[PDB]
């Protein structure tokens, strides 16, 4: 499915971004 | 079927009474930190904090010394060294200003762009890589750490009229641009040429790359100005004058985005998100961080929201957000990082806060 596969790519790639946001050093 | 519900909890109007063209929440602030958004319009840049019970707390405002300046866009980043937030702004004067939000002062500026800057975007992985799209038909990639112009995307096979919008994909490997020439163009930044160009801007007059040829080009989606473009995974969402956001992809239904050749002639229209009374140029659509929601304001002050997790773009429709005092054109909307708040900015300098239910 075009939808199911595209949704999984968004899921994995936003997860990678979210992890980087979580890890981010401050002050 | 869509489940998302919102309640209008507050509104205000900025004293300049001029159109607000841009709104952006800071998606870099960490969990628990105050929810902050910036608005842009006229010669002003304004910061607000979102508090409980729909309270919208004014933090500070930047008033440009040039009264004739009209800001069109803003984008958030962070200083990779100090870790503190930074805000980029630009418009009609073609000058990129890097504001420190703590003091709301211009700490460095970039000139060069032949004219007005229509949109700014920060790279999703590198906080130093700023993309600007201009009235001069070109896109420019900047490194705000070394103050270098990494690349100019335009020329021989570049845009033929104003570049109106552009978006990096999720991993920051490629940009999709759009404008007044009706075309959407692909620019790969994960090429050996570009990766080395970026690496060289960090080693640093610097010699900018001139990217005359895009990696894909189509004029088969819209029949008027393309004012907004955003990636949806490997697919693209774009809009024009025509009351629809079109979901499409370069090549054939089964073709891979990374297997597309620069001469590819096919496009596949996967779907259309239909709405009404948004037949005026210069109206942005937005998505939330997880790309589960899609929002667009119309010219009579109605706010459309769709559920991107429902396959058919007819059943995807949420209930339209409306308020009898909100009748002016909604130029742009912004979701807070956690999708709990939706801000809409208008042609009459009004701001509207909608909290999720
Ligand atoms: C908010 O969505 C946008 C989508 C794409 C690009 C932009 C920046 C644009 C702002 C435009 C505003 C405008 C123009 C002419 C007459 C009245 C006007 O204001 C009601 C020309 C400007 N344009 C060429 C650049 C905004």
């Amino acid at each position: 499915s075009m939808f199911s596969s595209n949704r999984q790519k968004i899921l994995e790639r936003t997860e990678i971004l979210n992890q980087e946001w979580k890890q981010r050093r401050i002050q | 079927k869509c489940k998302y519900s919102f309640k209008c909890v507050n509104s205000l109007k900025e004293d300049h009474n001029q159109p607000l063209f841009g709104v952006q929440f800071n998606w870099h602030s960490k969990e628990g930190d105050p929810l902050v958004f910036a608005t842009v319009g006229s010669n002003r840049v304004t910061l607000y904090e979102c508090h409980s019970q729909g309270e919208i707390r004014l933090l500070q405002s930047y008033v440009d010394a040039d009264a004739d300046e009209n800001f069109y866009t803003c984008a958030w980043t962070y200083d990779s060294n100090t870790s503190h937030p930074l805000l980029a702004v630009a418009g009609s004067r073609g000058i990129i200003r890097i504001i420190n939000p703590i003091t709301m002062q211009c700490i460095k500026h970039y000139v060069g762009h032949g004219n007005a800057i229509n949109e700014l975007k920060f790279h999703p992985r590198d906080p130093n890589l700023l993309l600007s799209v201009s009235k001069d038909h070109a896109l420019r990639l900047w490194n705000i750490q070394t103050d270098t112009l990494v690349a100019i995307f335009g020329g021989v096979e570049g845009h033929r009229d104003e570049v109106l919008s552009a978006d990096y994909d999720l991993l920051g490997e490629k940009i999709m641009s759009c404008g007044m020439d009706h075309s959407l163009k692909l620019w790969r930044i994960n090429s050996k040429r570009m990766m080395n160009a970026i690496k060289e801007s960090y080693d640093y007059p610097f010699i900018s790359q001139k990217i005359h040829f895009p990696d894909f080009s189509t004029r088969d989606i819209h029949r008027n100005y393309v004012d907004c473009v955003r990636w949806l995974g490997d697919l693209i969402l774009s809009k024009s004058c025509e009351n629809a956001i079109v979901c499409w992809k370069p090549g054939k239904m089964e073709d891979d985005i990374d297997k597309i050749k620069p001469s590819e002639s096919n496009v596949t229209i996967l779907g259309r998100f239909d709405y009404s009374q948004c037949d005026i140029w210069y109206m942005r659509f937005s998505m939330d961080f997880w790309q589960k929601m899609l929002a667009l304001g119309n010219q009579v002050g109605k706010l459309y929201v769709w559920d991107l997790e429902v396959e058919d773009p007819h059943k995807a429709k949420c209930t339209t957000l409306t308020h009898h005092k909100c009748g002016a054109a909604i130029r742009q909307t912004s979701f807070s990082r956690d999708s709990s708040i939706l801000i809409a900015v208008c042609d009459d300098a009004s701001i509207w806060r909608w909290d999720r239910l």
